[PDB]
């Protein structure tokens, strides 16, 4: 079974799909701090 | 009537697309001065700048619209843009499964006379709650505003305000609160500390969640990045973009556009797979005064600012400060994210 392993820095976007409105946008380079 | 609905729908699609592009432009600017974790709300920023536009007029207002990538939005009607956020707010408020609420405050200095037409339009479009406030009593003003914002963010932003400029005449504050539940939750039993690579040399150990199920994903051969959809209930989703390679590689922020995002969505495939995704908690705040000037929004921050839709008498007002603060928590059940955006108006 395929795997995606998010074990390194990533970007994220939270979208509302009907409007296509981008609610939140960011990057995590280190998930143990703020 | 059917044609008005189609047209209002096309206008709303345009607003969303342009707000996404505004967001990517802003991320790029933020990343010039910040090398760590980042988060903010493109939607919240545009909604906040649109709130300000009710107070602004002439070139001051038009430059704001250009800055938001909203130049030649398909119609040229009075109140069109705020009416779009209003319409969008009423529909998003109806999907109860979405878990998205928003609101608006106007904190007004007790001696500062404001045009009723401003109150009327703000209430009409943003359901703004007006709270008179003595800004020459710094600590009282700070406590009252912080209580209000604390309540509406459910304690996720306890102290949006610290320093109070005693020349403040009005502070507009917009908040967005999103509580999403994953469509496929992570079972907390399987969450264990695992290796996360900070760069090519350093690793750290982080709480890593396990998910199994059908998930939509795709690999962009060009950037060498995996893009993964993590859907919530009520037709929202988190897109995660993961570069395989760490090193001298490409700054994704320099190429992030709606065209690119749509290319990824167009090429998604669904299949049973396992997802390992870390828990995280961010809390980021940015003064936007200077970044926004870097996107060409300038006059509103100058002594040429025309905010005469605001004052019952006399516009010698300007925006001294625009601050956003955003918190996000990701865990096995879902995502909770809250954004509070303030614009301070001074004499
Ligand atoms: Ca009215
Ligand atoms: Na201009
Ligand atoms: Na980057």
């Amino acid at each position: 079974p395929p795997v995606i392993k998010i074990d390194r820095p990533f970007h994220f976007m939270i979208y509302e799909e009907t409007s296509g409105m981008l609610l939140f946008l960011g990057r995590v380079v280190n998930p143990t701090l703020l | 009537s059917e044609e008005e609905k189609a047209w209002l729908m096309a206008s709303r699609q345009q607003l969303a697309k342009e707000t996404s592009n505004f967001g990517f432009s802003l991320l790029r600017k933020i990343s010039m001065r910040h090398d760590g974790n980042m988060v903010f709300s493109p939607f919240g920023m545009s909604l906040a700048m649109t709130g300000l536009m009710l107070g602004a007029t002439g070139p001051t207002e038009t430059q704001i619209k250009r800055g938001l990538h909203l130049q030649a939005l398909k119609p040229t009607k009075p109140g069109l843009l705020p009416s779009l956020f209003k319409g969008l707010r009423e529909t998003l408020s109806r999907n109860l499964e979405l878990g998205l609420t928003q609101g608006s405050f106007a904190f007004i200095h007790k001696d500062f006379d404001v045009k009723e037409t401003f109150f009327n339009l703000s209430k009409r479009y943003f359901d703004t709650e007006c709270v008179p406030m003595n800004f020459r009593n710094a600590s009282q003003a700070k406590r009252l505003m912080n209580h209000y914002i604390n309540k509406e963010t459910r304690g996720k932003i306890p102290k949006l305000f610290d320093e109070i400029n005693p020349e403040t005449k009005l502070i507009l504050v917009d908040y967005i609160l999103f509580k999403g539940k994953w469509l496929t939750p992570f079972d907390p039993v399987f969450t264990e500390v695992d290796t996360f690579h900070l760069d090519k040399y350093k690793t750290i150990k982080v709480p890593m969640m396990y998910g199994a199920g059908k998930f939509a994903s795709t690999f962009d051969k060009n950037f060498r990045c995996h893009v993964l959809k993590l859907p919530y209930q009520g037709n929202a989703t988190m897109l995660v973009v993961l570069m395989e390679k760490m090193g001298d590689h490409l700054a994704l922020e320099d190429y992030l556009t709606t065209d690119l995002v749509e290319t990824w969505l167009r090429n998604m495939k669904t299949r049973n797979m396992e997802v390992f995704f870390p828990k995280f908690k961010l809390d980021q705040k940015y003064e936007m005064h200077e970044l926004l000037r870097q996107m060409g929004i300038r006059r509103i921050f100058s002594p040429f600012a025309d905010l005469s839709e605001l004052s019952a008498t006399g516009r010698n007002l300007q925006v001294s400060r625009v601050l956003q603060r955003t918190v996000i928590e990701v865990d096995e059940r879902g995502t909770e994210a809250v954004a509070g955006i303030l614009s301070e108006i001074t004499a």
